[PDB]
């Protein structure tokens, strides 16, 4: 087999391999997500295709379970492996425990994989950063972000991909108790969070929402334009 | 880069394998063998650097099986390794197919072992060429030479060592005359070859001569007392 | 052992990309020009043959066009050796699916199954990645007629029309211009491939032997796939032969 | 040139430098000699005194492989102690299988297989010590073989290894060692080491001798203190 | 334990690019598929008159209806003989039928694909010509070091293959008799090979309805009348 | 199933019976149970015929690989140990029983009972279901210091007495004698069998 | 240059520089000293604290009742051999119901030390081990090396600034055999004086010892019982 | 099931019958037994049906590998050491029974393989359920180095005595004649059963069956 | 035994250039009956079929591995498998699992993929291939099915005769069996098409 260390230290202590991994995270498309009041909403920009691609495989907003969904920004390659093996854990947790999955329980097992891939022999750190968001028991939503390094955080409003820091500046300034008040204001905030990094993109914004007991629902392009129609 | 490990050169060569060919040549010993009508003879240079060394303790003629002899030329480190590995094969042949291994398959299996050294980059070729002899009931005397690259072919007259170039020329001069093949008179041709190249007239202890015959398929080593008889008394 | 000669594909560039994957996309561009079209009546597939000689034979059904299963097929542009590895793995995944559910595998499921194997070597193992780009056609019970394109990095996506290999920038540009979305079907849109394959080929007088065309259409509840007759494709080119005059 | 960076890489002149360096590592070791005669095989080892703090008998270079097989080593000491256990476990597996003591020709050949196996790959290194394997049996008699970093067996009537080698080998050639008896061999072995070593870098040393042969009843045994000092006094005649 | 084959900045495979460069530096080899049989002609060049010709042959049979030739490193071809023969027997176990040409060369080239991928193993320096007869259809295939097998009515390889292909652009016609195709391949190697032309140096074999049969030097001497 | 071995000065004598019996119906009535371990070393099969043949070739292999390394025939004691080490290992799944005898240039003729997987040195050894009734004849007739012909007398008579009583023992005798000169072979036919009291 | 990369590469003078630098790391740390009489053996370990707020590191590792060891070198590298040495001593009393001989244990530890050396990819142990023990033949002082070499010594001082310590040990070596347990500790602690500069010399706080004897099992003393051991001695 | 074999001057001949049974009834009248290995070497099995089949085919492939690899024709003594080591590894659990013979450059050799893995060389043998009935005629009527045609009719009498004797031997009887020059197979060599006819002729016209449903699948 | 647990039977015959196959539809457990709608015959593609009987589990199991390895052979080679070649596949498939054997009695009938040439055969519980050019019967009622077949079987009969022949064969035979009956499926294999009919039998 192939056995050697990949990521090694540096004279300044920083990790060459891991920093280049987070660099590829920023090179990907811009994805955003927020934790609403009674709901959760995800969104990601779409590079504009010209009259070709099908939106079934292109959709970057997936669902790990009925309780928890996710989005990703980075290399599309490593994203599909995490989505598959996380859904396995969701069914394995229900197989082991009759109680449903917990957003914090599933999130840690995800980022824990990327930590294993970093320190394992011959493996590689992923170039993806995923937003794990879902509903806990009693209906309390939770939004967590992963890291190629294996850490995970908690975020009320979050933005990933290209210009993630630029949108985060719009977040911290315009995020207040006025934000994510209602299902409408939560979605309009996600749209406005994608309006800074958009250059003549227009309709390219696609949205998704999960409402209480119901599972992730994809807003139709016309339903998206309904909330996009109000800008000024 | 290509001159170190085994990888394809821009000209199509293999330098790790070619530097091995100079390693067999580096041993400082010249070996010759001739396939006769009723026999196959091997004559190699037997070197004794110091008188404290012993004769029977250092020998270049090894026995793979009873009916197959083996001679080795190169750095002795790789010499003993192949012979033990060859005996793990020739013996295994009888455990499976139930008869003495032919010289054809013995050279084929030993080559395959050496072919992995060239194909697999983890290992290295071995620095000794192998000349295997023997006899079969169909083709009679069999003489093959296996290089570390894994190539082997039937050689009427073969040579190795530093003088291989000059040795091959004199072996051609004898065959060019359609030299009549008899047992002991062929033994002279292999001995006179090394004798005319170096211009020395070796002592009986300075050469090592193996023999195999149709009458005696079992490999034998020529006695140094019988060597002295056919050196001095017959130089003619 | 000799870490001096270890290329370490898993290492990221200072630009945040992969060395081998970036050079893999270029090797695909040197290959032959291959295109595909998703229409209403079915899927359309056409491929140029860059190998041209009087001693060529090609006893098989087609060169760059292969049949994955009853309901699906594929094309190829890239390294010709690693294509047979991916073709066998697609036939293994599709048949192992038939064991459990006793049903034909949908188009999207078979594509994402191999792409996990493609990028598994870029994730670890130290073995070189695959330089093969594959086009996917077929029909499934739900989504119906489908056309898919794959990349050597493991990424993929759905396509209504596309092109792979040489002349990718010129063909895809010529494809979109006249492409009729959900309108122009096999009969009509088959004339576009011949029109595009003549433009993509720098040598004039496009020959029916230098190209190959195969279609897949499900009719009367049964999937039908065939390689178009060269004698008819010649007459299909005879159409394009009279197109510039009239 | 970078051709010496690994043992798996051959020199453009057809040489292996890593194995040759292992032979040069033996040249750093202290001088050790051994001699075989009719009665048995006699061993000797020069034991260098680095400091007075060492206990008498410390840094023992005489290894007991088996009942009939002794060994003397010159090179890196731990590499010899590691192979010594390999040889002991090998001779033990022989008696556990075929039910008798392994002959010296068989044991020295299988040990050379382990020595040369480490010269083949790039994942390991050759042994940095060259050693001698003596034996005595009523079926064979006095037998002495030598293994090198390349893993090749060399039989010798008399031999020398360590730093000073060629000088001690010539002195052995000046006198026939086969006619003499083990009782008289320890006299010459002691006299040679006094001639081999002079005081330049190292300060003091001691003589470590070993006996195998008929006098030991076919069993590896160290020299007794009484006879060793007696042979040294006869060797001090050349010093005075 | 690591594969040394990497992608060049131009996309080419450097290790396999030099693999064919070793194939072109070997002995010339040609083949022709015409009428009911396929012929394969190779040139065996020894280094002296002291080496036995009949001891080792370049043309080797695989099964009754299939045979192979080669130009390149000799030892690398001996590995493929054992793996091709053993593969055909594993075929005969499952389907109890002789192996077709298309099925054989596929998985035989897969062995080339494995060692151009799995680590610690160099690619092959050989290129093989595949000759087979199945269900009345002659099969002439050409394999390369990379593992890509094509279909050819006729082909040339080894040394001076450019002039060999030029001869096939003219001397090779259709509806050509197998016997005339043998003499045609001799005219192709007439310019390439120089010096003394004998029956032992050239090695020719064919496959037809009766199966793959290697030709003896005595029969070749009659075929050298040209 | 009857096998026999007798030690004397210059060598040993090994007899055998040709009847291979399974059940009351004879399977093969003519067979040679002597299986060579080497040119100078032989073994005597007993018990299950099929399981004993496999151990013979597995022993003759391991012994041959060790023989050419030293270019000398292994000791007779080494032959019995290899038979024992193979037997005792598989003895749970193999009911075969063997008898080892041979000659060497040092010790001379030796016989080592390997029965059941043990090891013993005896001047004479018997084995099989037919040898169960010869314990009486072997004690009174055997005396040390017999010539090979005198040994074959005691050897053939004891086997000719064996095969009469036992139902599973019969056929013809296969004799082997290993001395410094070489190996000898004698086949005693049913009519050549010395006849004893039948009343 | 290019010969310092790994253990397998030999220098043109026939020296492995990685093993050489393995012996250098031993000189980079606390200096310990030990000695044996005809009856009792003592291991004097010098405990060093990084700062005054942090306490002193533990240089003594208890092995068995008859065996003890002090460590000088890379700290945590001795933990692997510790748990191994303890497991080997337990397996001896678990099977033979007998304490493993001191000379036999070190021979087994020197084996596990040498195995990773020649094999590429395995780091050689960069910690030196001074081990003592008592048996029917009396006490023993065995000093080891990262090269896996181990000797038998009356007294030995290893570590940084052990030069003047060894010189003190050589001249007074004749007394080390005939002195009783009390005088062994005294001259053993005064030997530790030469391992440190003229400013900070010795205290009962930073110096711990251990002893093994005829009827006395191996014990470890740190402060309490060490105070009367140090005091009453001229330096 | 009964198979037999014999050795004559220039080669060997292996006899067998055509009847295979499921140990209660006759499964097949014409079922073949003798198998193929090499041009000069053919074999015939007995005992367990499938265990004899697969065993011969697995050994037949290794013989072709050894043939072409050596460039030399197969050896007869080589066959047994392949067989038994495969059967002995299963410790007689496989009920395959084989009578193996052939001709090589050395001469005629006829072996036999029992399920436990035993092997013996001998001029003639017979195995199967009715073996003891057929072995009788073979042991009694054999002469050393009999004439080829004399041994042929001897084998015809051999299995014929085993047909009436056992309930597993019947149908037809065929043999394989292998010679030093080449090999030959004789089919329909012995036909002991002449009553294959039918007395009453029954022709059932369409409509006598109560048809329910009908469907057709075109091609 | 377990072969009689689920019961069932499969019958196949050969005409001149054509072949015929028929089998019972009964599915039950020992003395208890479950359902008559089970299908014991599966299409192998053009001009080829396979029957199965015995334990119903291995009928639905082993037959599923067929098309698995069948398609892989049909994808690599551009031709359909021969019925003589398919027989070697099932015999090899049963002998990979030989040690703890599947329970079934395969029945194979069809035509030469090359043209019109008919071929039929059947296998054994242990995987022994058996080539019979007349007819093959398998099941728990086997001993009862023989006499009917052998009496009414003829070497060359048109599809018209094969209709009534195997019908009247199945009818009276399957009667005397307790664990087989209650519906019959018949498959007739012609050169240019395929005929499939359903028989009216006693419900018992």
């Amino acid at each position: 087999s192939y056995d050697r260390a990949i990521t090694v230290f540096s004279p300044d202590g920083h990790l060459f391999q891991v920093e280049y991994a987070q660099e590829a995270v920023k090179k990907g498309s811009t994805a955003v997500g927020v934790r609403g009041k009674d709901i959760v909403v995800l969104g990601v920009e779409k590079k504009s295709v010209a009259k070709l691609q099908d939106e079934r495989t292109v959709r970057k907003i997936c669902a790990l379970d009925d309780n928890v969904c996710m989005a990703f920004a980075g290399l599309t390659a490593d994203a599909r492996i995490v989505i598959n093996r996380a859904r396995v854990e969701c069914q394995s947790h229900r197989l082991t425990v009759e109680d449903p999955v917990t957003v914090e329980y599933i999130t840690r097992y995800i980022a824990s994989l990327k930590q294993r891939y970093t320190q394992s022999n011959g493996r590689r750190p992923f170039g993806i950063s995923a937003l794990i968001v879902g509903f806990d028991f009693d209906g309390t939503p939770r939004l967590y972000q992963t890291d190629p390094s294996g850490t995970y955080h908690a975020w009320k409003a979050n933005a990933i991909g290209r210009g993630a820091k630029s949108v985060r500046e719009f977040l911290e300034k315009n995020y207040t108790d006025e934000a994510i008040e209602t299902d409408d204001l939560t979605i309009k905030l996600v749209i406005k969070a994608l309006l800074e990094v958009v250059q003549s993109g227009g309709k390219n914004i696609e949205l998704a929402v999960m409402r209480r007991d119901q599972p992730l629902k994809i807003l139709n392009p016309e339903e998206i334009e309904k909330y996009v129609a109000e800008i000024e | 880069f290509d001159r170190h490990i085994t990888i394809f050169s821009p000209e199509g060569r293999l330098y790790q394998v070619e530097y091995a060919f100079k390693a067999i040549n580096q041993g400082g010993l010249t070996s010759v063998a001739v396939r006769g009508k009723d026999c196959a003879v091997i004559v190699t240079q037997k070197k004794v650097p110091d008188k404290l060394l012993d004769s029977s303790t250092v020998t270049h003629l090894f026995k793979i099986t009873e009916n197959i002899g083996c001679v080795m030329t190169g750095m002795t480190a790789d010499s003993r390794s192949q012979v033990q590995r060859a005996r793990y094969e020739a013996a295994n042949w009888k455990y499976k197919y139930g008869y003495e291994i032919p010289v054809d398959m013995l050279c084929k299996r030993i080559a395959d072992i050496s072919q992995v050294y060239t194909q697999n980059a983890e290992m290295r070729p071995l620095g000794c060429c192998m000349i295997l002899i023997g006899i079969d009931e169909e083709q009679g005397p069999q003489v093959y030479k296996c290089d570390p690259a894994g190539y082997y072919c039937g050689f009427k007259a073969t040579a190795a060592g530093v003088k291989q170039t000059e040795s091959t020329s004199f072996l051609e001069k004898k065959v060019k005359k359609k030299f009549d093949w008899t047992f002991e008179q062929t033994v002279e041709t292999a001995i006179t070859c090394l004798s005319t190249v170096l211009s020395i007239d070796f002592k009986p202890s300075e050469i090592e001569v193996g023999v195999v015959t149709v009458e005696n398929p079992k490999f034998r080593i020529l006695t140094e007392a019988e060597i002295d008889a056919h050196l001095v008394a017959l130089a003619e | 052992m000799s870490r001096r000669y270890d290329s370490r594909t898993t290492i990221f560039s200072p630009e945040g990309r992969l060395y081998q994957v970036e050079y893999a996309m270029e090797a695909i561009g040197h290959a032959g020009t291959c295109l595909g079209i998703l229409a209403n009546d079915g899927v359309l597939l056409a491929a140029e043959r860059r190998n041209i000689h009087k001693l060529l034979d090609e006893v098989f059904f087609s060169e760059k066009i292969y049949k994955l299963n009853e309901d699906m097929a594929c094309s190829v542009a890239g390294i010709t050796s690693d294509a047979n590895v991916l073709t066998n793995e697609l036939r293994l995944i599709a048949q192992r699916y038939l064991l459990q559910y006793q049903e034909p595998i949908p188009c999207e499921q078979l594509v994402t199954a191999l792409c996990d194997i493609k990028q598994a070597y870029t994730q670890f193992g130290g073995k070189r990645p695959f330089g093969v780009s594959l086009l996917y056609i077929g029909w499934d019970k739900h989504y119906g007629f489908q056309l898919y394109q794959s990349d050597p990095s493991g990424n993929y996506g759905g396509w209504k029309a596309t092109c792979i290999g040489n002349n990718s920038a010129a063909a895809v540009s010529m494809l979109k211009q006249d492409y009729k979305e959900g309108e122009m079907t096999l009969k009509s849109a088959l004339a576009l491939a011949i029109k595009v394959l003549n433009k993509t080929m720098d040598v004039s007088k496009l020959s029916a032997e230098k190209v190959e065309i195969a279609t897949l259409t499900r009719e009367n509840g049964k999937t039908v796939i065939r390689v178009l007759k060269q004698k008819e494709v010649e007459q299909l080119i005879k159409k394009h032969e009279e197109e510039e005059a009239k | 040139t970078g051709y010496d960076l690994s043992a798996s890489t051959f020199s453009p002149d057809g040489r292996v430098f890593q194995v040759e360096y292992a032979m040069k590592a033996v040249e750093n070791s202290s001088t050790a000699i051994g001699i075989r005669c009719k009665d048995g095989v006699v061993f000797g080892v020069e034991k260098l005194v680095l400091s007075k703090l060492y206990e008498e008998g410390s840094n023992k270079r005489l290894f007991n492989v088996d009942r009939h097989v002794g060994m003397a080593v010159a090179g890196l000491l731990a590499d010899a102690r590691s192979l010594a256990d390999i040889a002991r476990e090998e001779a033990s597996n022989f008696r556990s299988n075929f039910g008798y003591n392994i002959p010296l020709k068989h044991l020295a050949d299988r040990v050379a297989m382990y020595v040369h196996a480490y010269t083949l790959y790039s994942a390991v290194r050759p042994f940095g010590c060259s050693f001698m394997l003596g034996s005595y049996s009523v079926n064979d008699g006095a037998q002495l073989y030598m293994i090198d970093p390349s893993g090749v067996s060399y039989g010798y009537w008399g031999c020398a290894i360590g730093k000073a080698r060629q000088a001690a080998k010539t002195e052995i050639e000046k006198l026939q060692m086969k006619e003499m008896t083990c009782r008289d061999v320890v006299k010459e072995v002691a006299k040679i080491i006094y001639i081999v070593h002079d005081e330049v870098k190292d300060k003091a040393f001691e003589l470590e001798l070993s006996w195998v042969g008929e006098i030991t009843n076919g069993r590896h045994e160290i020299v007794p203190k009484d006879v060793r000092e007696e042979a040294e006094k006869y060797a001090k005649e050349s010093l005075k | 334990s690591f594969s040394l084959t990497t992608f060049s900045p131009s996309g080419k495979l450097v290790q396999i690019e030099y693999a064919l460069a070793a194939v072109a530096g070997g002995a010339p080899s040609v083949g022709i598929k015409a009428a009911n049989g396929v012929v394969l002609a190779t040139e065996k060049k020894q280094k002296s008159i002291l080496y036995d010709e009949r001891s080792v042959h370049k043309v080797e049979p695989i099964t009754k209806h299939i045979g192979l030739v080669y130009s390149g490193m000799g030892p690398d071809y001996r590995v493929l003989v054992h793996r091709a023969r053993k593969l055909a027997q594993q075929y005969y176990l499952v389907y109890q039928e002789p192996i077709p040409t298309a099925q054989l060369v596929q998985r035989v080239a897969s062995v080339m694909q494995e060692y151009t991928q799995s680590g610690g193993v160099r690619p092959f320096g050989v290129s093989l010509l595949i000759c087979g007869w199945n269900e009345g259809r002659p099969y002439l295939f050409q394999s390369d070091p990379s593992g890509a097998y094509f279909a050819w009515k006729a082909t040339a390889m080894g040394k001076n293959y450019v002039n060999g292909k030029t001869f096939l652009e003219k001397r090779y016609n259709e509806d050509l008799e197998l016997e005339d195709a043998i003499h045609t391949a001799i005219l192709t190697l007439k310019e390439s090979f120089e010096g003394q032309m004998t029956e032992d140096n050239i090695e020719v074999g064919i496959c037809n309805e009766a199966g793959f049969r290697r030709l003896t030097p005595t029969e070749v001497k009659d075929y050298l009348a040209a | 199933t009857t096998i026999m071995a007798v030690e004397f000065d210059g060598g040993v004598v090994v007899g055998s019976d040709s009847r291979v019996s399974a059940g009351e119906a004879v399977v093969n009535r003519v067979f040679d149970k002597l299986s060579p371990l080497h040119q100078h070393i032989y073994c005597a099969l007993s018990g299950s015929a099929a399981d004993a043949q496999a151990i013979a070739d597995m022993a003759a292999y391991q012994l041959e690989l060790h023989g050419m390394e030293l270019e000398e025939p292994p000791l007779v004691l080494a032959a019995a140990n290899v038979v024992r080490n193979i037997t005792y290992k598989y003895r749970e799944d193999l009911s075969a029983h063997l008898m080892v005898a041979g000659w060497d240039q040092r010790e001379g003729g030796q016989v080592y009972g390997t029965m059941s997987g043990m090891l013993i040195r005896q001047p004479f050894a018997i084995g099989g279901s037919g040898s169960t009734y010869i314990y009486g004849y072997v004690d009174a007739a055997y005396k040390p210091g017999m010539s090979p012909e005198e040994c074959r007398r005691f050897t053939t008579n004891a086997i000719a007495l064996a095969m009469k009583r036992d139902g599973s023992s019969g056929g013809v005798i296969y004799l082997a004698t290993i001395t410094g000169a070489g190996v000898d072979h004698r086949v005693i036919l049913g009519d050549e069998l010395p006849r004893f009291y039948d009343e | 240059n290019q010969y310092d990369n790994d253990v397998t590469v030999w220098s043109p003078q026939g020296r492995i520089h990685q093993i050489e630098y393995a012996m250098e790391a031993v000189k980079q740390g606390s200096a310990t000293v030990g000695l044996k009489s005809k009856t009792h053996a003592v291991l004097v370990a010098l405990k060093r604290a990084q700062s005054e707020l942090a306490a002193h590191q533990k240089k003594i590792l208890h092995v068995d009742n008859h065996i003890g060891i002090s460590i000088a070198g890379l700290t945590a590298d001795a933990r692997l051999l510790c748990n191994f040495m303890r497991q080997e001593c337990l397996d001896s009393r678990f099977v033979f119901d007998r304490p493993l001989p001191v000379s036999r244990l070190v021979s087994l530890i020197g084996s596990k030390t040498q195995i990773p050396t020649q094999r590429y990819g395995r780091r050689p142990y960069g910690v030196g081990l001074l081990i003592a023990g008592y048996d029917d033949m009396g006490p023993h002082i065995f000093q080891t090396c990262p090269s896996a070499n181990y000797f038998d010594c009356r007294a030995m001082s290893i570590g940084a600034r052990s030069q003047s310590a060894r010189t003190y040990l050589e001249r007074h070596m004749s007394e080390f055999m005939e002195c009783n347990l009390n005088e062994l500790v005294k001259h053993g602690l005064r030997a530790l004086r030469e391992t440190l500069p003229a400013e900070q010399d010795l205290t009962t706080k930073n110096v711990s010892i251990g002893i093994v004897g005829k009827d006395l099992e191996f014990t470890i003393y740190d402060d309490d019982d060490v105070s009367p051991f140090l005091e009453g001695l001229e330096e | 099931t009964t198979i037999a074999g014999l050795v004559f001057q220039d080669g060997v001949i292996l006899g067998a019958d055509t009847r295979a049974t499921n140990d209660s009834v006759v499964a097949d009248k014409i079922c073949e037994k003798i198998h193929f290995i090499a041009p000069k070497i053919y074999c015939c099995g007995a005992g367990v049906a499938a265990d004899a089949e697969m065993t011969t085919r697995m050994a037949a492939s290794n013989m072709e590998l050894h043939a072409l690899s050596t460039g030399r024709e197969c050896r007869v003594a080589t066959v047994t050491r392949m067989l038994r080591q495969t059967l002995f590894r299963y410790q007689g659990y496989v009920g395959a029974s084989l009578i193996v013979g052939g001709v090589d450059f050395t001469g005629p050799q006829l072996y036999s393989v029992h399920p436990h893995g035993s092997y013996s060389r001998l001029p003639f043998t017979a195995l199967g359920s009715g073996q003891d009935a057929a072995i009788a005629v073979l042991e009694d009527r054999f002469q050393p180095n009999m004439t080829l045609e004399a041994a042929q009719e001897l084998l015809v009498e051999a299995i014929t005595a085993g047909i009436l004797g056992d309930l597993g031997s019947g149908g037809n009887v065929d043999a394989c004649v292998i010679t030093a020059a080449g090999a030959k197979m004789l089919r329909a060599l012995s036909s002991p059963t002449k009553p294959i006819e039918r007395s009453s002729q029954y022709r059932f016209a369409p409509g006598t069956t109560p048809v329910l449903s009908q469907t057709v699948v075109p091609l | 035994s377990i072969m009689s647990y689920n019961g069932g039977a499969v019958m196949a015959m050969k005409g001149k250039n054509c072949v015929a196959i028929a089998a019972d539809r009964r599915f039950g457990i020992q003395a208890q009956m479950v359902t008559t709608d089970f299908q014991k015959i599966f299409p192998m593609g053009d001009r080829l079929y396979i029957g199965l009987a015995g334990l119903a589990t291995d009928v639905q199991t082993v037959a599923q591995r067929l098309k698995f390895r069948l398609n892989l052979y049909e994808l690599k080679e551009g031709r359909q498998i021969k019925p003589y070649t398919l027989m070697s596949m099932v015999a090899n498939l049963l002998y990979e699992k030989r040690f703890g054997p599947y329970y079934t009695e395969p029945v194979i009938a069809g035509l030469d993929p090359k043209t019109f040439k008919p071929f039929i055969c059947s296998l054994d519980l242990i995987g022994c291939p058996m080539v019979t050019d007349d007819f093959v019967v398998s099941g728990t009622c086997t001993e009862q099915m023989y006499g009917m077949c052998e009496s009414l079987w003829e070497p060359n009969m048109d599809p018209e005769h094969l209709f009534e022949t195997i019908s009247q064969a199945m009818l009276n035979a399957v009667d005397r069996d307790a664990v087989s009956g209650m519906g019959v499926i018949v498959h007739i294999i012609e050169k240019d098409k395929i005929t499939t009919r359903t028989l009216k039998a006693r419900m018992d």
